[PDB]
RNA sequence: AACAGAUACUGACACAGUCCCUUU
RNA sequence: GUGUAGUAUCUGUU
């Protein structure tokens, strides 16, 4: 996601596994949350898709349910070829909303 | 967080960058783009009466230290 | 970003109120309209279009000495669609003369900008770098495009 | 303005021609890779020719190629390494005839870059694991498997990065069923870029290193690196495991050196040098290329030198350890940069500049009259010597280096021929390239006659050659058979006494003698079924068949005969007449499938055909009818999913898919044609005569209608002969004619000249048409200085006190090495040698010859005539002195001046004018020259002892490349800059610049379209055309108006026009032998579909190699206004599923598509 | 220039989420 | 309505 500077992307050397998106974000892409013209399937580096976290959200690491795509602008501007979009941090928003929900 | 991304990519420079690194970078790429087209090794077999395997040996040992030594 | 192709016959109706929209006055103005050019510039990639989109870029170029993040990032974003949809060479002209220069400042923004052109398409910019003249102990000039059959 | 990219002949030159098994035959192919066509070879192995069955494009760059085939399979693969950031896998498919991508995988941006992978491309010799390495600090390991479903999978990349270093060169280890271990030539600069002295730039040497691939824990890791004492260029895999033993085998300069890990002293051989070698001692010698012939019994290897020596690598061991290292001389070819040798004994040589040769080994060289050299003997010296292990067998035609090229009329003919100037070296040619195919004539005999018909009907069907031949006169016949001598035969029971119309093959054996006046049966066999037509109203056309004879009498009274088992003739009582004659009419071939010819079509005066059915029921009842524009002149039925070919009294060929009723109909371009239907290249083809030869080939279920080249014939028929089985007799002039099409020579056909050196620039004398070239090489001798440098090297050895008296000289001033051959003596850098020549280019042989002095390189060729004399032409010549290449520096230059007084054939001396740089560009104008010397334009004109010099101009920003002018404005091309305008001002004589352009360009030719436009190339293989603003006044800018990428570079630009009756194009040619035209469109529509078209096939049919269409061609500048051709023409070769699909997405037919896009290539070329 | 207060604006930013090793 | 990152403009005290 662009909306947040904090977060943080993974991208070492990609392998043959294939992303996958929940619910909330599926139909987006993985670099700039755009629903217009998916072009690419997305992969993953194979220590991100190892044990608990295979077949988990790119974005936010919910349940699985469909595929994910870079949009037609960013393989025009050859951002797919960049390594692994999976995040790995967890950011402040999400951590803070849930303190603030278990107050 | 774009700087991460521009740091580990060899070439790019930033404020306290001299003029002979940045030609010295100009050069090696320059170098390895003549190995990799092949009408482009043509003429310069051609301009000079060398095998291609000669032209393509010249060119890497020029890779290394090009433009001089440093200051 | 909608419409991709055919977008090339509405750039000359909103020309006048991006320029209008372009000027030094207020920043989100700015801001937005360097997002509407970055998605006009990447839609109408390949379609030969550039003779607006060296107006747009020309209008564009003096907003990238800015400090607000977000304004930052749409000029940034504007600027990479316009090398995509223009080419390396004119964007190398362009950030080529504060390159060297003595202001600490200004260095940094534009090595930002050309590591940004140089990601891209560096085997371009082979072919588009300028001629520099040797010093006295060190060769600066590639002798080997100077051959002629 | 849109401009439509074709191409007329693709580029010749190899780059990469690795073999293996990919047919899954036990037959071997040669996969060879131009700079951006993949091609498939198959040498034939019984005549030695070589055929090609696939060439397909990829657009893009390809850097590595190598094959691999699966432990236990039969198989083999094809790896690419290229520009774009992937590795493919591919798999030929012989059914289908294409190539399938069986794999792809990512691993960075694209473009030739220096830290993504794509150069080096080591594959395991078993087929464990591939790598793929960049030039600096990136290598990936892939690791093969095969799964349960008989198919290849692919594995994760394995990094094994490492921060500043170079690679030269990665080869695969053959370790035996051990871990997969990989060798490479690694070189480390991170200390030498910090060190101001310098000194750490030397001392530094390459280190081989061994990476082996862990397969239990999935990882790679370095294990060897011991530093070298050399500089190696390039490495050789050793075949180890069960036969021989591992390691690798490392090049030098003036060495070989084989080494292996663990506990191994290395073995070093010197590489043996030429006798009386004329070369310049300082040079070193290193090898370029290499093979592998292991085999069973034992393996050896084969080596190619810088002078074409090819070598013979033995090596000899213990039972394990490896002692010395046995060189031996195997023969000379000329340099390549790739040898493969194949099973069946077998060479081929892929030369790297100019044709390709394919030799046959008849011996392998062992224990011969020369000796060997061995590593254990304590600087060699051999003695090189015409062919003895090989026999060449074919020859591969090519024109790799296309330098200058002028499309002219230069001959008598009415179609404009093109004139290269190819070639490299001392075996550059100029070839005289026409459209057409090639015609080869053996046998001619004068009949004095007229004769109007032959035909060549063999004696028995099983027989292999045609023993009959009847030639028929106006009012006789001439009875003809195949021999060692042709002869006339009298007791061929033929009644030679009336013309004859047609000659059937009824039976296996039958023939019948057609006449105006019936036809009378003669079979083999002692039996005569003789039929006559009683009348005044006698049979007027004919329509012989396997098992049917039909005819047909005035007024359009058709005949039916057809044969039954026992031997008759049937006749049906039907004699349907209509109103209008036969103006022609024939049968088809009987095919075994159905039992006879399907359909029989007549010709009709009303310009309605008819379609007779053959069965009795409706036999002379027609079942449809098809119009014609103008009078029908014959009906061939082509066979191979057949069609029909219409010949029209109209110089107009038409041909109508198979069916009764008329479908798609394609026509091509005022006399009448016959077609006659031969054996072409064992496919059964057509001959048409409408104005010249016609021959229509379904090569490959691909249609072409090229004519033969040569002139006007009027009759012809098929040719069968153990000495010639694939012929035309042929009657022209009223004489026999016996024609000879074995190789199939396309388009382009070829007429080679040699010459000296490496041609420059060439100009056509107006008055003469003939050719003044200038020739110039670097690092050569002059006749002269090498006799002179000969005679003191003869003088020094018998000086050398050789017993005083030595009878070597005599031998060694005998030896004359042909340069052709055994190449050329090259010297240094500094050293130059030159040549003018007057050649007469309808036949190639010169009337004139001046040759400079040493250190004199020409540039530049002008033939002008000035103001001060009337009919006084003159020669121009710019000469460098003193040029050294890389350190940039000349010293002076001159312009000769010559005179051509003889019709242009003698060249005296008139002056020669010192300049202070060297010039580059001379073009003539109003009377005058313009000469570039340097940055410096200055105008010219003729005196009595040199040129005075009248105007000038010092505002140049760099070196002058070329000059171009039209009235009073002049065009300059500069080496970095794109162009500048100038105009010269009489009143004033002064030159100032008024338009330049806003892009640096590296423009290596320029051509001027009109008074605005200029058309030019660059170095990186872009065109551009730019055009002048029309509000200028000869500051202000010109305006790129299009844009493109070839790929090649293009070295010439020239519009003309090539097919007669056509419009007139952008012919361009490129520096890789492709030719390539580019033409607009006639209507806004067609611009429209097309690009749709080109939209569509870019969504669906990606390129194969994994590249970015429309990202190739915008490769360093975006495209404009110009739309691929080649991409758009891949849609007839394409899937039937994903043709309709896309025929369908533009709202037509397949077929309708196709014609459409064979209109356009058929009225510009 | 630093400290503090007030008012507007941007990010198709988000809304019991849920934890998916927590070890013997 | 609330919380997570930022930005701009005003006012008071040194
Ligand atoms: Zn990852
Ligand atoms: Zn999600
Ligand atoms: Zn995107």
């Amino acid at each position: 996601a662009k909306h947040h500077p904090d977060l943080i992307f993974c991208r070492k050397q990609a392998g043959v596994a294939i992303g996958r998106l929940c619910e909330k974000c599926d139909g987006k892409c993985v670099i700039c949350d755009s629903y217009v013209r998916p072009c690419t399937l997305v992969r993953i580096c194979d220590e991100c898709n190892y044990g608990s976290y295979q077949g988990r959200c790119v974005i936010c690491g919910g349940p699985g349910v469909s595929d994910a795509y870079y949009c037609k602008e960013c393989t025009i501007q050859e951002k797919d070829r960049d390594g692994c979009p999976k995040i790995v941090n967890l950011g402040s928003s999400k951590t803070d909303l849930f303190y603030e929900r278990k107050k | 967080q774009l700087e991460h991304l521009q740091s580990k990519y060899i070439g790019t420079g930033h404020a306290d960058t001299t003029k002979w690194e940045w030609l010295v970078n100009q050069h090696r790429d320059s170098y390895c783009s003549y190995m990799g087209h092949f009408d482009l090794l043509n003429y310069f077999a051609i301009a000079e009466n060398e095998s291609k395997a000669r032209v393509r040996f010249n060119l890497m040992e020029k890779m290394l230290q090009p433009c001089g030594p440093p200051a | 970003e909608y419409i991709g192709e055919m977008g090339k016959d509405y750039i000359y109706a909103v020309t006048p109120l991006l320029e209008d929209a372009l000027m030094d006055r207020d920043l989100v103005h700015r801001q937005t309209a360097s997002a509407v050019v970055q998605h006009m510039s990447l839609g109408v990639y390949g379609f030969g279009c550039e003779d607006s989109l060296n107006h747009l870029l020309n209008y564009v170029w003096p907003n990238v000495f800015e400090t607000s993040p977000h304004v930052i990032q749409a000029v940034m974003g504007a600027l990479e669609g316009l090398r995509v949809a223009i080419g390396p060479c004119r964007m190398l002209q362009y950030c080529l003369q504060g390159l060297f220069h003595p202001a600490r400042k200004v260095r940094d923004v534009y090595w930002k900008i050309y590591n940004s052109i140089y990601i891209g398409s560096q085997d371009a910019l082979i072919a588009h770098y300028p001629r520099i003249y040797n010093d006295d102990k060190n060769t600066y000039i590639r002798y080997e495009l100077d051959y002629i059959l | 303005m849109f401009l439509y990219n074709l191409t007329l002949q693709r580029a010749t030159g190899i780059s990469f021609a690795i073999h293996g098994n990919f047919s899954g035959t036990k037959q071997q192919e040669i996969v060879v890779s131009r700079g951006k066509i993949l091609e498939l070879l198959r040498p034939d192995p019984n005549t030695g020719k070589v055929h090609t069955l696939l060439t397909v494009e990829v657009f893009g760059v390809i850097r590595s190629l190598m094959a691999f085939r699966l432990t236990g399979g039969t198989k083999d693969y094809i790896v690419v390494g290229s520009d774009s950031g992937r590795i493919v896998i591919l798999e030929y498919q012989p059914s289908k005839n294409m190539f399938e991508k069986i794999h792809q995988e990512t691993f960075g941006k694209s473009g030739c870059r220096r830290i993504v992978p794509g150069q080096f491309l080591a594959v395991d010799p078993k087929g464990r694991a591939v790598m793929i390495s960049a030039i600096e600090k990136q290598k990936l390991v892939y690791i093969l498997n095969r799964d349960a479903a008989a198919r290849l999978t692919i594995s994760s990349p394995l990094e094994a990065h490492k921060a500043n270093t170079l690679v030269y060169h990665v080869v695969g280890v053959d370790v035996g069923f051990e871990n997969p271990m990989f060798a490479c030539l690694e070189m480390d600069y991170e200390e030498a870029d910090n060190d101001p002295t310098g000194e750490a730039a030397a001392n530094t040497q390459q280190t081989l290193t061994f990476y082996e691939l862990d397969l239990g824990l999935n990882h790679v890791v370095r294990k060897y690196s011991e530093p070298l004492e050399e500089h190696g260029n390039f490495l050789i895999t050793v075949p180890g495991g069960s036969d021989g033993p591992s390691g690798v085998l490392i090049c030098s300069e003036n060495y070989i050196t084989y080494k292996n890990f663990g506990d191994q002293p290395d073995i070093r051989c010197p590489i043996p040098r030429r006798r009386n070698d004329l070369d310049d001692p300082e040079r070193g010698m290193i090898f370029v290329c290499s093979a592998t012939h292991k085999t069973k019994s034992m393996f050896f290897f084969l080596a190619q030198t810088e002078q074409g020596d090819i070598f013979k690598i033995t090596l000899e061991t213990d039972e394990d350890m490896v002692t010395e290292i046995r060189l031996k001389y195997f023969d000379t070819v000329p340099v390549a940069a790739a040898m493969c040798v194949l099973k069946t004994g077998f060479l081929f040589v892929a030369s790297e500049f100019g044709n390709h040769y394919l030799y046959q080994i008849a011996h392998l060289g062992d224990d011969d009259e020369e000796p060997e050299f061995s590593s254990a003997m304590p600087t060699f010296f051999f003695q090189p010597r015409p062919l003895k292990n090989l026999v060449l067998v074919d020859e591969l035609d090519s024109l790799s280096p296309i330098l200058f090229c002028q499309i002219a009329d230069l001959a008598n003919e009415d179609t404009p021929q093109l004139y290269v100037a190819c070639g490299r070296g001392p075996r550059s040619s100029l070839r005289v390239l026409r459209h057409g195919l090639e015609v080869s004539e053996m046998a001619v005999s004068e009949l004095p006659g007229n004769p109007n018909a032959v035909w060549t009907v063999r004696r028995h069907i099983e027989d292999e050659f045609d023993a009959y031949i009847i030639v028929s006169f106006v009012n006789a016949t001439l009875v003809l058979s195949i021999g060692e001598t042709v002869e006339e035969v009298t007791d061929s029971g033929f009644l030679g006494t009336t013309p004859t119309l047609s000659c059937s093959l009824l039976g296996d054996d039958a023939l019948v003698q057609v006449y105006p006046d019936g036809i009378r049966h003669i079979r083999a066999d002692k039996r005569v079924n003789e039929w006559k037509t009683p009348g005044k109203k006698t049979i007027v056309k004919c329509a012989v068949n396997q098992r049917q004879v039909v005819i047909a009498l005035t007024g359009g009274e058709l005949v039916y005969f057809e044969m039954d088992p026992s031997g008759q003739l049937n006749e049906y009582t039907e004699r349907k007449e209509m109103s209008a004659d036969v103006v022609c009419m024939s049968l088809a071939n009987v095919p075994p499938g159905e039992q006879r010819s399907r359909f029989l079509a007549v010709g009709l005066v009303d310009n309605t055909v008819r379609i007779i059915s053959l069965d009795p029921s409706d036999c002379l009842q027609p079942l449809s009818m098809q119009a014609l524009p103008a009078q029908p002149e014959s009906l061939c039925i082509v066979e191979m999913f057949l069609y029909l070919n219409i010949g029209l009294q109209n110089g107009v060929l038409l041909r109508t898919v198979l069916d009764p009723v008329t479908g798609d109909l394609s026509d091509t371009r005022s006399r009448p044609v016959k077609l006659f239907r031969v054996r072409m290249q064992g496919q059964e083809a057509v001959l048409a005569m409408s104005s010249r030869s016609w021959l229509s080939y379904s090569y490959q279920s691909r249609f072409h209608l090229t004519p033969l080249s040569y002139e006007t014939l009027e009759f012809a028929s098929g040719f069968a002969s153990e000495q010639c089985p694939e012929g035309i007799v042929a009657i022209s002039t009223n004489t026999l004619r016996i024609l000879a099409l074995e190789k199939l020579g396309a388009v382009f056909n070829q007429v080679a000249f040699p010459l000296q050196y490496t041609p420059r620039k060439f100009v056509i004398h107006p008055e003469s048409n003939n050719l003044i070239i200038i020739e110039t090489d670097h690092n050569a001798y002059t006749e002269a200085t090498k006799a002179q440098r000969k005679q003191q090297m003869a003088e020094e050895m018998v000086e050398a006190a050789g017993e005083l008296a030595a009878e070597m000289a005599a031998a060694f001033l005998n030896e004359n090495l042909p340069e052709s051959i055994f190449g050329a003596p090259k010297a240094g850098n500094g050293q130059w040698a030159s040549v003018i020549r007057v050649m007469n280019p309808i036949q190639g042989n010169t009337l004139d010859l001046v040759q400079l002095e040493q250190n004199e390189a020409a540039f530049s060729v002008a033939v002008c005539r000035f103001s001060n004399t009337g009919e006084d032409w003159y020669v121009l010549v710019g000469v460098a002195k003193d040029l050294i290449l890389n350190p940039r520096s000349v010293a002076g230059g001159f312009v000769y001046t010559y005179k051509l007084v003889n019709n242009g054939e003698k060249l005296e001396f008139l002056h020669k004018t010192p300049v202070e740089e060297v010039p580059a560009a001379i073009a003539p104008f109003q009377g005058r020259v313009l000469i570039g010397v340097g940055k410096l334009l200055r105008v010219y004109d003729l005196g009595k002892k040199k040129l005075l010099r009248k105007c000038e101009n010092k505002h140049i920003a760099n070196y002058i490349s070329g000059i171009q002018t039209i009235g009073h404005r002049v065009i300059v091309s500069d080496v970095q800059e794109s162009f500048i305008w100038v105009r010269y001002k009489r009143n004033e004589n002064q030159l100032i610049i008024f338009a330049d352009d806003t892009y640096p360009r590296w423009v290596t030719t320029a051509s001027l379209l009109d008074y605005d436009t200029v058309a030019g190339a660059d170095k990186f293989g872009n065109i551009c055309v730019v055009r002048l603003p029309p509000n200028t006044n000869d500051s202000q800018k010109a305006e790129v108006i299009m844009n493109y990428h070839v790929g090649e570079t293009v070295l010439s630009l020239q519009k003309t026009t090539l097919i007669p009756g056509g419009s007139e194009s952008l012919v361009y040619t490129t520096l890789s032998g492709g030719i390539g035209i580019l033409v607009p469109f006639t209507s806004h529509e067609d611009h429209d579909f097309f690009q749709h078209v080109e939209m569509h096939l870019r969504s669906e049919h990606p390129p194969l190699c994994g590249r970015d269409h429309l990202s190739f061609r915008s490769y360093y500048f975006p495209v404009k206004n110009v739309i691929d051709g080649d991409l758009c023409e891949q849609f007839n070769s394409m899937e039937p599923n994903k043709q309709k699909n896309v025929s369908e997405e533009l709202d037509r037919t397949p077929p309708e598509v196709s014609k459409k896009l064979e209109d356009i290539r058929t009225r510009y070329a």
